[PDB]
């Protein structure tokens, strides 16, 4: 009853939490520009996320760009770092874990929906991992991390922690059924 | 700069190129077509 609920709170705060990291922009205030060529540059602070890039501060205050991910091992990873299908896919996992707990409160009576619920959140915390090495990674090849990239950090913590939580509920109930037989 | 012997534009050149090294014209043009007009940033 009380395990269940804090599953429920807990899988939609790392949904949630990781929808907002995947959108938002502040993943890395790093120096560069926000302007393309035209008929000099403006290195100012620019709070760059996954998919755009807005000038923190600079006379194009507020402008987010495309980054180009694009300027044999190292087309590979270009291609994961731009598509963030590693980012994208943990929210893909994340929301079937929570479908897989919802259907769990519908059909009591199996018990296997609930293992797929904890299997989801784990392995949606395994791929959250290589989207943050393959972020910082591809990334290198003065900057200050923001609160975008550490929502996904923190919805990793507690998607990890969902993903226990579901586990304990699955052999509680098989606990339950080496009892009374 | 040059200029042909026994000119009279010898002295008012030389004075011209000191007057514009204190003034900074001479950096200006410099940072202007080097650094300003570059591409490498």
């Amino acid at each position: 009853g009380v395990q269940m609920l804090l599953t429920i709170v807990g899988a939609f705060a790392a949904f949630s939490l990781m929808t907002i990291a995947v959108g938002t922009d502040y993943w890395l205030y790093s120096r560069g520009v926000c302007k393309t060529k035209s008929v000099k540059n403006e290195e100012v602070m620019t709070h760059s996320g996954l998919w755009r890039t807005c000038c923190l501060e600079g006379n194009f205050k507020g402008l987010c760009k495309q980054i180009d991910h694009f300027p044999t091992a190292e087309y590979f990873l270009r291609a994961v770092r731009a598509s963030s299908i590693f980012p994208i896919l943990s929210v893909i996992l994340l929301f079937m874990g929570g479908l897989c707990i919802a259907a769990s409160e519908f059909y009591k009576t199996r018990h296997n929906i609930i293992l797929s619920a904890g299997i989801f959140f784990v392995s949606a915390g395994l791929s959250n991992i290589i989207g943050i090495i393959v972020y910082i990674s591809a990334n290198a090849g003065s900057y200050s991390y923001g609160w975008s990239f550490y929502f996904g950090a923190l919805s990793f913590i507690i998607a990890e922690m969902v993903g226990v939580l579901a586990v304990h509920m699955f052999i509680d109930r098989h606990k339950q059924l080496r009892a009374t037989a | 700069v040059a200029t042909p012997k026994g000119s009279s534009l010898r002295t008012p050149v030389n004075l011209a190129v000191l007057k514009l090294s204190e003034a900074g014209v001479l950096d200006k043009l410099k940072n202007k077509w080097w650094y300003d007009k570059g591409e490498c940033g």
